[PDB]
C-alpha cells in the first residue's frame, strides 16, 4: 500500500503508494493538476502517488538515457480517464529530483480556447497576442523554479518599447520581473525566453526538460474567431506560433514529454483516443518518430491497492461497502477507469 | 394500464430472495411477473430515500443531471465532513459523523413533523384544523420542503450544490429555515387545536 | 502535392525528417563518420520502420501496429 522511498522506485512492488512533501507540492508542480484533483489532495490532506507499470516503464527509459543522442520526444496517450498526465507529473517530480531545469505547462486547452482578449503584436507581424497567458505561464514558471534563472546569464539582448532594455550577462529574472509588472508585451517575453532557453547548446549547467499536457489542442484548428466575424488559424497564435517553431529536437539535450487528453479536445469525437487520430496528419509531419506510451486502465492488485489505500484514508464511509460483493459491483461498473474510480469512491 | 392486471411488481432484495413463506413463494411462482423498472437495481448502494430525491429535483426528465447534481451534493457534505475532521481534535473526531448519507437521513427525519393542517369548510370560511399524516405523506412534505426551501431567488448567485449541502448541515440537528418553519407549523397547530373537532375523519 | 496524393510515398517525404533525425545522432554517435545516407537507408530496422510507417498511417491503426511502431522507433534510436 505505502512506500517509503519516494524517489527511488522499482517493479517488484506494484501498486504501491509512496508519500510526498509539501514544499514539493508548492513548488515542483503547483499548477500542473487537474483543478479537480488539486482540490481532492487539498481535502486529503496527505499527498500520496501511486505507482504505475507505464511510469516506471519511462522512468527506466530515462535513467538509460544518453544526452548525445538527439532530444528524445515521449507521447504519453490513455483512454481518456486513465493516469497519462499523473504520470507524467510523476515524471516532473523524478526529473526535479534529479535536479533539471523542469518548464511545464498546465495545458494547451487554455491556451488556444478561453482567451479573455486575444492583438497586433509590435515585436512581429501577422500575429495575435496572449498576453494573460503569456504573464500567467511567467509567473507559473517562475513560482516553479530561482538559482536557474539567476545563473541563466542570457548571451544576448533585448530591447522593448518600454524605454528600457536588457544587456548580456543579466539573468532572465529581470525579464521574468518585466513581464510581471506588465502584461501587454508577457507574450514576447515569453517567446523570448523560450528561445533563449535553447539558446544555450551546451546545456552543461543544467539539463533542459520539456513537460506538455494536453498536446492534442497544439495541433488543431481555434475556436476564437477575428472581430470581423472570420476564423482564426492556430498557426497564426503568438504562443502556437512560438511554441511550433520552439520544440524540434534541435537542442539535442535530453528528453521532453507531451501527454494527450480527449476530454478538453475540440473538433474531436467522444471515445476516440489514438495518438495519430488525436494529433493528425500535422502532428505526424511535425514528429514522425516518437516514443508512444499506452496507459491501461488498472490492473487488478494496484486496484486493491488503491482500494486498501482509500480505507486506511477512510474515503469511504459507506461501512458496508467494504465487501465481497461491494467491491465486485464497483469494479465492474467502474471497468479500472482511474476517473470514474475517483468520481465513485468520491460519492459513495 | 398497460401491464395486464395479472402482473405484480417484483421486490429486489436479493438477501431476502436467497434463503406460509414457502406458501406465499409458490403462490409467486404460479403467479406471473412484469419487467422491472430502470430506476431500481438490486446494488447495495442505492435506497426509496434518494430514489425519490432524484425523481423529485428532475426536471424535463433529465435523470442523469439530477443524479449528478445529487451526487456532487454528496461529495461535497462528505468533503466538509472531511474538513471538519482534520480540524477537530481527536475527542471531537470521536463524536463527528461523516457519513453524508445518515446525515441527510438525519437531516430528513428530524425536518419531517408528524401532524399537518387541513383546511375544512365551515359555513363560509375555510378553517386549518391539525390532522395526524402519512408516513409516506410526511417524507413527500419534507423532501419537497426541503428542496424548495434549498432552491430560490434570494441566493440567485450561489450555487444549489453547496446551498444546499449548507441546509442539509444546518438540519441535521435541528437549524435551518425548513427546521423555523416547522416550529411554525406546530405553532399553528398549537393555534389552532381547539377546532380540531371540525373533522370528521 | 502530399495533398492531392494522399498515399503518401516514402521517398522524399518522410526522408526529409529522417535525414535530420539519422545525423542529428551520427555527428555524436557515430564520431563524424558520415555515412551516406543511401547505405543508411538499406538497413534492416529502417525498412522495418518504413513498412510500420506505411501500416500505421495509410490505413486503420491497432494496439500492436502501435506497439509495432514504438519497438521501430526504439530499436532505430537504440535508446532503450
Ligand atoms: N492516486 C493515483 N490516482 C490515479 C493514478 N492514475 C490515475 N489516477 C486517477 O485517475 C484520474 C485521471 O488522471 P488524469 O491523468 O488527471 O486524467 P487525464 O490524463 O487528464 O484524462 P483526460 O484529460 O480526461 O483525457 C486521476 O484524477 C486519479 O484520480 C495514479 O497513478 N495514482
Amino acid at each position: 500500500t505505502n512506500e517509503n522511498d519516494p524517489a527511488k522506485h522499482g517493479d517488484q512492488h506494484e501498486g504501491q503508494h509512496y508519500n510526498i512533501s509539501p514544499q514539493d507540492l508548492e513548488t515542483v508542480f503547483p499548477h500542473g493538476l487537474p483543478p479537480r484533483f488539486v482540490m481532492q489532495v487539498k481535502t486529503f490532506s496527505e499527498a500520496c502517488l501511486m505507482v504505475r507499470k507505464p511510469a516506471l516503464e519511462l522512468l527506466h527509459y530515462l535513467k538509460n538515457t544518453s544526452f548525445a543522442y538527439p532530444a528524445i520526444r515521449y507521447l504519453l496517450y490513455g483512454e481518456k480517464g486513465t493516469g497519462k498526465t499523473l504520470s507524467l507529473c510523476h515524471v516532473i517530480h523524478f526529473c526535479a529530483k534529479q535536479d533539471w531545469l523542469i518548464l511545464h505547462i498546465p495545458d494547451a486547452h487554455l491556451w488556444v480556447k478561453n482567451c479573455r482578449d486575444l492583438l497586433q503584436s509590435s515585436y512581429n507581424k501577422q500575429r495575435f497576442d496572449q498576453p494573460l497567458e503569456a504573464s500567467t505561464w511567467l509567473k507559473n514558471f517562475k513560482t516553479t523554479n530561482e538559482r536557474f534563472l539567476n545563473q541563466i546569464k542570457v548571451q544576448e539582448k533585448y530591447v522593448w518599447n518600454k524605454r528600457e532594455s536588457t544587456e548580456k550577462g543579466s539573468p532572465l529574472g529581470e525579464v521574468v520581473e518585466q513581464g510581471i509588472t506588465r502584461v501587454r508585451n508577457a507574450t514576447d517575453a515569453v517567446g523570448i525566453v523560450l528561445k533563449e532557453l535553447k539558446r544555450q547548446s551546451s546545456l552543461g549547467m543544467f539539463h533542459l526538460l520539456v513537460a506538455v499536457d494536453g498536446i492534442n489542442a497544439l495541433w488543431g484548428r481555434t475556436t476564437l474567431k477575428r472581430e470581423d466575424k472570420s476564423p482564426i488559424a492556430p498557426e497564426e497564435l503568438a504562443l502556437v506560433h512560438n511554441l511550433r517553431k520552439m520544440m524540434k529536437n534541435d537542442w539535442h539535450g535530453g528528453a521532453i514529454v507531451s501527454a494527450l487528453s480527449q476530454t478538453g479536445s475540440l473538433f474531436k469525437p467522444r471515445k476516440a483516443y489514438l495518438p495519430q487520430e488525436l494529433l493528425g496528419k500535422e502532428g505526424f509531419d511535425a514528429l514522425d518518430p516518437f516514443i508512444p506510451i499506452l496507459v491501461s486502465n488498472y490492473n487488478p492488485k494496484e486496484f486493491e491497492s488503491c482500494i486498501q489505500y482509500y480505507l486506511e484514508n477512510n474515503w469511504l464511509q459507506h461501512e458496508k461497502a467494504p465487501t465481497e460483493e461491494g467491491k465486485k459491483e464497483l469494479l465492474f461498473l467502474s471497468n479500472a477507469n482511474p476517473s470514474l474510480l475517483e468520481r465513485h469512491c468520491a460519492y459513495l | 394500464s398497460r401491464y395486464s392486471p395479472e402482473f405484480k411488481d417484483p421486490l429486489i432484495d436479493k438477501e431476502y430472495y436467497r434463503k406460509e413463506e414457502k406458501y406465499v413463494r409458490e403462490l409467486k411462482k404460479t403467479q406471473l411477473i412484469k419487467a422491472a423498472p430502470a430506476g431500481k437495481t438490486s446494488s447495495v448502494f442505492e435506497d426509496p430515500v434518494i430514489s425519490k430525491f432524484t425523481n423529485m429535483m428532475m426536471i424535463g426528465g433529465n435523470k442523469v443531471l439530477a443524479r449528478s447534481l445529487m451526487i456532487q451534493t454528496l461529495e461535497a457534505v462528505k468533503r466538509k465532513q472531511f474538513e471538519k475532521y482534520h480540524a477537530a481534535s481527536a475527542e471531537e473526531q470521536a463524536t463527528i459523523e461523516r457519513n453524508p448519507y445518515t446525515i441527510f437521513h438525519q437531516a430528513l427525519k428530524n425536518c419531517e413533523p408528524m401532524i399537518g393542517l387541513v383546511p375544512i369548510l365551515k359555513g363560509g370560511r375555510f378553517y386549518q384544523v391539525p390532522v395526524p399524516l402519512p408516513d409516506r405523506r410526511r417524507r413527500f412534505l419534507a423532501m419537497k420542503w426541503m428542496i424548495t426551501e434549498c432552491r430560490d431567488k434570494k441566493h440567485q448567485r450561489t450555487l444549489m450544490p453547496e446551498k444546499l449541502s449548507h441546509k442539509l448541515l444546518e438540519a441535521f440537528h435541528n437549524q435551518g429555515p425548513v427546521i423555523k418553519r416547522k416550529h411554525d407549523l406546530h405553532k399553528m397547530a398549537e393555534a389552532n387545536r381547539a377546532l380540531a373537532h371540525y373533522r370528521w375523519w | 502535392t502530399e495533398a492531392d496524393m494522399e498515399e503518401y510515398i516514402w521517398e522524399n517525404s518522410s526522408s526529409e525528417r529522417n535525414i535530420l533525425e539519422t545525423l542529428l545522432q551520427m555527428k555524436a554517435a557515430e564520431k563524424n563518420m558520415e555515412i551516406n545516407k543511401e547505405e543508411l537507408l538499406g538497413t534492416k530496422e529502417i525498412e522495418e520502420y518504413k513498412k510500420s510507417v506505411v501500416s500505421l498511417k495509410n490505413e486503420e491503426e491497432n494496439e500492436n501496429s502501435i506497439s509495432q511502431y514504438k519497438e521501430s522507433v526504439k530499436r532505430l534510436l537504440n535508446v532503450t
